[PDB]
């Protein structure tokens, strides 16, 4: 390989824990700021609902009521090349709890895919892809 | 509050292509030779475990990656399982099991002409060892290339492992007389 693979798991794991971070902290108290954290072409399977488009997700966002999330597990992955050709990208998977406001506090299971974006200053990863779902959404 | 739904496949087509990969990624998983895996993941191929930080779950302890908690960064990259011979020599030292693949919750999230990305929710039973008959709950995460055939081929794939809640058991055992 033309770069050594520790190199893509060492920059996985420090792309993977500065966005979480970044990204529950926002959902929790800056929610009108969530979806510039994703691609305009992103979508969002929220317990099984697809949301399309930047411009959805922010609505969707907005929608849902107040949060307070508690991550726990965090694990992540460098995404092969084949799968995303020309684009350096990272699977991150999560668990915790949530509880939203209105309702009891309940564990989840969330899973997204960041797409590195070069410019001017640092690299800016962004969601491309996102999937949650409650470990007890039937209910 | 968008009401809560099962299985997302977005398409037929894709929902018949990884419902009969996972019949058949199962089928050799749940067999006691996994070594038939070689074939279902990409020489570069990476996977790694993870349960939560919060019956035991201690066969799966040592090989459990949770970047958050663990900061090490050469822990971390052994943890991570890298290329098909060594994600299936892992994969084939887990406790054995029984995947109830018909009542897996499925989500698509991502798919374009070189990538799918899936996960899946669902229970497992272990057959053998010391939590011999323990029901886990898992959701797994599948990040595959198209593969020539018309399969998939898996390059990522996260597990994470937990016990089953009281209700799931509850429900994953109930078998009451029917009723009106």
């Amino acid at each position: 390989a033309s770069v050594d693979f520790k190199t893509y798991v060492d920059q996985a794991c420090r792309a993977a824990e500065e966005f979480v971070n970044v990204y529950y902290t926002t959902m929790d108290k800056r929610r009108r700021l969530l979806s510039r954290l994703y691609m305009g072409t992103a979508t969002l399977v929220w317990n099984g609902n697809a949301v399309s488009g930047q411009e959805s997700l922010s609505e969707f966002f907005e929608m849902l009521p107040s949060s307070e999330f508690q991550i726990s597990v965090v694990d992540c992955q460098p995404v092969h090349d084949e799968a995303t050709p020309s684009q350096t990208t990272v699977l991150v998977v999560i668990c915790g709890s949530v509880k939203f406001e209105g309702n009891k506090q309940r564990d989840f299971n969330q899973n997204f895919i960041l797409t590195a974006q070069a410019s001017p200053s640092n690299t800016v990863w962004k969601i491309a892809s996102d999937c949650f779902r409650f470990q007890d959404w039937a209910s | 509050a968008p009401p809560c739904k099962g299985s997302y496949f977005g398409t037929e087509n894709l929902k018949s292509l990884v419902l009969h990969f996972l019949q058949q990624y199962y089928a050799i998983y749940d067999s006691g030779d996994r070594q038939g895996l070689l074939d279902a993941y990409h020489d570069g191929a990476c996977c790694s475990l993870s349960i939560p930080f919060i019956s035991s779950l201690a066969e799966y302890f040592k090989d459990s990656r949770n970047v958050k908690k663990l900061k090490d960064p050469t822990l971390r990259f052994r943890l991570l399982k890298h290329t098909r011979l060594n994600v299936v020599a892992f994969l084939n030292e887990l406790p054995k099991t029984q995947h109830d693949v018909n009542s897996f919750v499925v989500d698509i999230s991502a798919q374009t002409s070189t990538l799918l990305c899936f996960s899946v929710n669902g229970v497992f039973k272990e057959v053998d060892g010391k939590s011999r008959d323990s029901l886990r709950a898992f959701t797994r995460t599948f990040i595959a290339v198209p593969a020539s055939n018309s399969g998939l081929c898996i390059v990522n794939d996260e597990l994470f492992v937990r016990n089953a809640s009281s209700e799931e058991i509850q429900r994953a055992f109930a078998m009451p007389a029917p009723t009106p």
